[PDB]
């Protein structure tokens, strides 16, 4: 079940019904395996590999009059499984334009609302 | 235009196979199947600030990898 293209696509497009049944999938499989990751597995589902990047600077780099919405049902997920600062202050690292973490994107898209 | 002149003068007196490609070559238009029409490249600077709706790469500056 390609479960990070149906999320990727899903804040991309702007819709946020497709969201929250994405995030509860997410959750329920995430209880299914709790052996040793629960911090590590919901990162990884949320986060590639090649360019490390989130659901939420995808949430960012696109925007569309849903986008507030989109962030405040995604921070409050990362909230309930405590691992927010591991997700917010997370930084693309495909070395070519490392760094840039999700926090650097929202004053450059001139958001000034949902900074 | 003088120059302009001799330019399209030399190309025409050139029957190569034209392997000088002046292009980005079939580089992608925005459509789910229309992946044709070779392109070009151009630069802007400051002014207008705006919210950017309409992209095609998530940010970029030359070709990924």
């Amino acid at each position: 079940k390609r479960l990070k293209k149906r999320i990727f696509a899903a804040v991309s497009e702007g819709c946020v019904e497709e969201l929250r049944e994405l995030l509860q999938d997410l959750q329920d499989l995430c209880r299914r395996r709790r052996g040793l990751d629960v911090p590590d597995f919901l990162m990884h589902k949320l986060t590639a590999s090649d360019t490390g990047k989130t659901c939420l600077m995808k949430a960012l780099l696109n925007i569309n009059p849903n986008t507030k919405e989109i962030v405040r049902i995604l921070l409050a997920f990362a909230e309930e499984n405590d691992i927010l600062d591991r997700f917010i202050n997370a930084e693309y690292t495909e070395e070519a334009y490392e760094g840039q973490t999700a926090l650097n994107i929202a004053i450059e898209r001139r958001q000034g609302d949902i900074t | 235009l003088q120059r302009a002149r001799t330019i399209l003068e030399f190309e025409k007196m050139l029957p190569e196979w034209l392997r000088s490609r002046f292009r980005m070559g079939e580089l992608c238009k925005v459509a789910d199947e229309d992946f044709r029409l070779c392109l070009r490249i151009n630069e802007v600077k400051w002014t207008e600030w705006k919210t950017h709706v309409s992209f095609l790469n998530e940010d970029p500056g030359p070709i990924r990898r």
